[PDB]
């Protein structure tokens, strides 16, 4: 069995504006199995309303995934994500950082 | 043999009755396609298995159908209850399953009937009729005829024994019966077939002529109160021997 | 437009 | 989506000449196969010829040969030299999303060419017991007709073409018989 | 420019959990166009692209009847190949397929592919030439053989040719706003001090399309490598995609470097600095 872990990446769809209207996006790739728990936190708080996209894979077999939901960056509320995969000995926590 | 097996050829039953028709495929092969085939509908596809797993169930009737593929070597086909709509001929069909544009091998069917009740079943006579003499002298060639006479419903085989061979060189056999009380839907059917051999050999007092007629009528787990006998599948036989003379 | 042809490993 | 046309129900060849039998397909993809099955009286499917729509030459299989003319979805079927066994249904079939789709399929008589027309009326008595008998109209070329009974209680079969192969001779034969009837004016209205 | 259509299928069993979970997506280029989900509830081949939305019925009927049965050979090439390996009946396991064409700016057939993936290794793949096969171990050779023998790689060289070039110029044709724009990065460039003496250049490319970008930094106009970081290209989420490269530079000497952005929506490729 082949296991690869996954890649996170946690950004903005547009450039954040504070108090402006934005999609948050946390986009897991390279990774193996498919079975992957990935949520976006608010603070800490599973972000309920979180759509994510339809299962794809790369030029080595490994899968990619974007989930996504509608947020408004402020300069002090926290957003992040949170991916659970068998390869981890515990969910991976990942910051939003608007510069990366 | 080592084609498709379809048991049983015939079945009748009575509806609200179970049906269940059985399949096996050509050994080897590991995809199973059932068919129903209807003067109507024509061809249609019911259901297909590839390993034992249903594929498509598209064409199943809603309600009352099922089927089952237990292990390579068979499949059900079953109707619960069976209504008369049901009748059509069943056919089985197997494949390598390495692709859907495999070739599809078919079984001979397994036509079965639905009637509303069983009190019109009747099994057939049979009469065979020497070759004239006449025919004989005329063109050195015997006609022998066999009559399948008031037999209901039209589930019959007829086959001509020589010499306790079945016989299909010189056989015809009337493609479709006739009402022998044309003015009824329920009337009784008769068939005819002709044997024609060379007048030496009709001639010959060793030949043997047998005319044997499958019914496929009640089995003995249907009930039956009538004051007749129980028009059972059977088997009703006439025969005949050369003359010299 | 997926392919119609079905085949199995 | 997948749809195979035959438009004749009905077709007649003479024996030993050719028939063409005719079938129109609408397919939506590229990769289908295309097929002939024969089903004589007996009820078993035979499959008569194939056809893979990637191959470009016409497929023939001794005396059956097909017109795959993809561009029209053509696939008509041709019966050259032909034979009382070749009586059957003829279903044309196609693969696509699903595996086989059959047309409504073709029902080809084969009128068999009677070489020495001697037509003649004979009447045969029962094996058992001898008080039954039937009347045998055999022998007569493939154009005659044979009428139904008119009387209601005399049954007259359609003809029947058997074949003596280990003689090489071919011959029709109606059946007709009643509870009374003689033979010579059995056939009067045929 | 040239363009392609590919298809991705993924099936996952979970013994004694339900049905193996079936997942289909069809892609145009960089940009989904349908989606089918056996754990969604429509149970149909979706649209995910407005340009598909103006397919027929029929259309939908179709692909829903054709991803279904895909949906079924790999429930049971599951089974077949779980026996093909000698594995339990506890394990869950994957099997991947991807097939598609491409086709040149004439937008005439150029090449096809069609693999197989079990577990997530190569098990089986048609070759360039749409003839042979290239089996991965000795279970796969099994495969080989029963697909030689019905003649699968001329059945999909038939497809390949056939349908998938003539549909991907008919989807390319429905689509021209969406599949045959380019657009060119947006790009700046920011600073983020780390110490008082170290500093991040982060330069950055936005709302692209296609996909494919080159960003790569310089100092002193010299290709250089070390001490820098380029993240994966990213889906912005609405069709177009992002990419940054960085690298950590020593404060005052920020002016050293430029980063340079190609992708093809480009008349030349842009050259940045700190400013």
């Amino acid at each position: 069995m082949i296991q690869r872990t996954p890649k996170i990446q946690v950004y903005s769809r547009h450039p954040a504006e504070n108090g402006k209207s934005n999609f948050l996006n946390c986009y897991v790739s390279g990774f193996h199995p498919s079975d992957i728990e990935v949520d976006l936190l608010k603070n800490g708080e599973r972000i309920e309303k979180v759509e994510h996209s339809d299962l794809s894979f790369s030029k080595d077999w490994s899968f990619y995934l974007l989930y996504y939901t509608e947020f408004t960056p402020t300069e002090k509320d926290e957003y992040a994500c949170r991916v659970n995969h068998v390869t981890l000995s515990q969910p991976k926590i990942v910051k939003w950082d608007r510069d990366m | 043999d080592a084609g498709v097996i379809q048991s049983p050829r015939h079945e009748v039953t009575e509806m609200g009755q179970e049906v269940t028709l059985r399949c096996k495929p050509i050994s080897g092969h590991n995809s199973l396609f059932w068919y129903r085939q209807t003067m109507m509908r024509g061809l249609e596809l019911l259901i297909y298995f590839n390993n034992n797993v249903p594929i498509d169930d598209s064409g199943m009737p809603e309600d009352r159908f099922s089927a089952k593929m237990p292990n390579a070597s068979f499949s059900t086909l079953k109707i619960q209850p069976s209504e008369p709509r049901d009748s059509a001929v069943y056919f089985c069909a197997s494949t390598w399953g390495r692709a859907s544009t495999d070739t599809q091998y078919f079984g001979p069917g397994t036509r079965l009937t639905v009637l509303e009740d069983l009190k019109n079943v009747f099994p057939p006579e049979v009469a065979v009729f020497e070759p004239s003499e006449a025919e004989i002298s005329h063109t050195q060639k015997a006609t022998l005829v066999c009559l399948a006479t008031g037999f209901y419903p039209d589930h019959v085989e007829l086959s001509w024994w020589v010499n306790g061979k079945e016989v299909h060189s010189g056989v015809c056999t009337d493609p479709q019966p006739l009402k022998e009380q044309p003015a009824l839907n329920d009337s009784r059917y008769a068939l005819s077939s002709r044997l024609r051999v060379s007048a030496t050999f009709w001639q010959n007092p060793r030949n043997h002529f047998r005319c044997q007629v499958q019914f496929y009528g009640l089995s003995e787990n249907d009930e039956w109160t009538q004051d007749r006998a129980k028009p059972v599948t059977q088997i009703v036989s006439a025969e005949a021997w050369g003359r010299a003379d | 437009r997926l392919q119609s042809l079905q085949i199995y490993v | 989506a997948q749809t195979v046309t035959q438009s004749q129900p009905e077709m007649s060849v003479q024996e030993a000449e050719t028939v063409t039998l005719s079938c129109t397909y609408d397919t939506s993809e590229s990769d289908y196969y295309l097929f002939w099955y024969k089903q004589p009286p007996s009820r078993q499917m035979i499959l008569v010829i194939r056809q893979e729509a990637y191959k470009q030459q016409n497929a023939t299989e001794n005396r059956f040969s097909v017109n795959f003319q993809k561009a029209a979805k053509s696939f008509s079927l041709k019966i050259s030299d032909s034979q009382l066994g070749d009586a059957a249904m003829y279903f044309c079939a196609s693969s696509g999303n699903t595996p086989l789709v059959f047309g409504k399929g073709t029902r080809l008589s084969v009128i068999p060419n009677i070489q020495n027309p001697d037509p003649a009326v004979y009447q045969l008595r029962d094996s058992k017991s001898s008080d039954k008998s039937v009347c045998l109209f055999t022998d007569f070329d493939s154009q005659t007709n044979v009428s139904q009974s008119k009387d209601s209680d005399v049954y007259i079969t359609d003809k029947c073409v058997l074949d003596m192969r280990s003689m090489d001779f071919k011959s029709n034969s109606a059946v007709a018989w009643s509870n009374k009837f003689a033979c010579a004016n059995a056939f009067n209205n045929s | 420019g040239s363009h392609s259509m590919r298809y991705f299928f993924t099936s996952v069993s979970r013994p004694g959990r339900g049905e193996p979970r079936f997942i289909a997506v069809g892609y145009v280029d960089d940009t989904q166009f349908v989606r089918f989900d056996s754990d969604a509830a429509s149970q149909r081949m979706e649209p995910r692209a407005p340009w598909i939305e103006q397919e027929g019925p029929e259309y939908w009927d179709g692909e829903t009847r054709k991803v279904k049965a895909h949906s079924q050979t790999h429930r049971v090439d599951l089974g077949t190949l779980r026996g093909y390996y000698n594995q339990s009946e506890a394990g869950s396991h994957t099997v991947q397929r991807m097939y598609g064409c491409d086709v040149g700016s004439d937008w005439r057939f150029l090449r096809g592919y069609h693999q197989y993936a079990y577990d997530g290794k190569d098990y089986i793949a048609l070759k360039e030439d749409l003839r042979s096969w290239t089996a991965a171990d000795m279970a796969a050779q099994t495969t080989k053989h029963k697909w030689e023998a019905a003649h699968v790689a001329e059945q999909l060289r038939a497809y390949l040719e056939g349908t998938c070039v003539e549909w991907l110029r008919r989807y390319l044709e429905n689509g021209k706003e969406t599949l045959q724009r380019t657009d060119a990065p947006k790009t700046h460039m920011t600073h983020h001090a780390v110490s008082d003496h170290e500093a991040t250049l982060r330069c950055w490319a936005l709302s692209f399309y296609p996909a494919e970008i080159t960003l790569t930094w310089q100092r002193d106009g010299e290709d250089q490598t070390q001490d820098t970081e380029l993240v994966e290209t990213r889906p912005a989420g609405d069709g177009t995609f992002q990419k940054w490269a960085a690298v950590v530079v020593p404060s005052g000497q920020e002016q050293r470097y430029t980063c340079h952005v190609q992708h093809e929506g480009l008349p030349k490729p842009l050259t940045l600095r700190w400013e």
